């Protein structure tokens, strides 16, 4: 199996500011992977598809970036909407995997 | 537009098969993608597996083949079969579309003796 | 637009196509020639009353929707129209969820008598990419 790693594990931030967080994969997946945010007590909600596709009805401050192994999701100015965890999945093979995620929070 | 939701048991004693089932409304489960994810407690995410338009499946290997994915196009549902299950399959189960772009609410099932 | 076969190649690795799902890169590239001729224009009427889209040929009955096709199930919530673009974008990611199914690459019929079983690493030899 890929092993998708991200990084930080834990981010705090004042609203406002941007950040970008992490995700490497560890073989090479192309352009397969995609970005989820998951709010409390809530269900996961697709963010950014094959690594820098935008998706309808998702904030324009949402980007990513990269390909192969390298792979980054910028948030321009979080917004308090914002906090909760980050999660990057492949989809090139079968298992398809997740990263151990990034908690995103108000400092 | 499609909803989807799960249903069953949120309380199940070891060794028995947990059964989930996702109702869809909005759109035939017929020749779509569908999966099944789970979330366990500290956050970890596992991808169980996916149906297909041939019918074909996709089970995680972690799971070691005690999964089944099925689905009935009369009641517009398909289901989750987890046999044997232990106390590490204590978790959040989701039902959602091949996509990732509609998921449904998720519900909890603890293993316990109990 | 008629695609050069090294300049495919360097799409749709770009793209994301090269190992993807058990499939070579090769595979892709010999697929798009057989199937429409490195045309992303391409357009094939069926007898069952369905037309083929693009540079993969993308079936209006199960995949796209292109408004004129019986039972459509539109299953890469895509317009038939939004295949024929010069940008592959869209094309590739319908071909991604097509071969995520059991069936793999089957689904191409050219690919399936031209491709299979060759040697498809000899479409993507001989370029920069």
């Amino acid at each position: 199996d890929i092993v998708l790693t991200q990084s930080p594990a834990t981010l705090s931030v004042t609203p406002g500011n941007s950040v970008s967080l992490s995700c490497r994969a560890s073989q090479s997946i192309g352009n397969n992977l995609h970005w989820y945010q998951q709010k409390s007590h809530e269900s996961p909600r697709l963010l950014i598809k094959y690594a820098s596709q935008s998706i309808s009805g998702i904030p324009s401050r949402f980007s990513g970036s990269g390909s192969g192994t390298d792979f980054t999701l910028s948030i321009n100015s979080v917004e308090t909407e914002d906090f909760g965890m980050y999660f990057c999945q492949q989809s090139n093979s079968w298992p398809y995997t997740f990263g151990g995620g990034t908690k995103l929070e108000i400092k | 537009d499609v909803q989807l939701q799960e249903s069953g048991p949120s309380l199940v004693k070891p060794s028995q098969t947990l059964s989930l089932t996702c109702s869809v409304t909005g759109d035939s489960i017929t020749s779509a993608y569908w999966s099944w994810i789970r979330k366990f407690p500290g956050n970890r995410l596992e991808y169980m597996g996916y149906v297909s338009y041939s019918g074909s499946t996709y089970y995680n290997p972690s799971l070691k083949s005690r999964i089944s994915i099925t689905r009935d196009t009369s009641k517009n549902q398909y289901y989750l079969d987890l046999n044997s299950v232990t106390t590490e399959d204590t978790a959040t189960y989701y039902c959602a579309n091949w996509d990732g772009d509609y998921w449904g609410q998720g519900t909890l099932v603890t293993v316990s003796a109990a | 637009k008629v695609f050069g076969r090294c300049e495919l190649a360097a799409a749709m690795k770009r793209h994301g196509l090269d190992n993807y799902r058990g499939y070579s890169l090769g595979n892709w590239v010999c697929a798009a020639k057989f199937e429409s001729n490195f045309n992303t224009q391409a357009t094939n009427r069926n007898t069952d009353g369905s037309t083929d889209y693009g540079i993969l040929q993308i079936n209006s009955r199960w995949w796209c929707n292109d408004g004129r096709t019986p039972g459509s199930r539109n299953l890469c919530n895509i317009p038939c129209s939004a295949l024929l673009s010069s940008d592959i974008t869209a094309s590739v990611n319908c071909a991604k969820k097509i071969v995520s199914d059991g069936n793999g690459m089957n689904a191409w019929v050219a690919w399936r008598n031209r491709c299979k079983g060759t040697d498809v690493q000899a479409w993507i030899r001989g370029c920069r990419l």
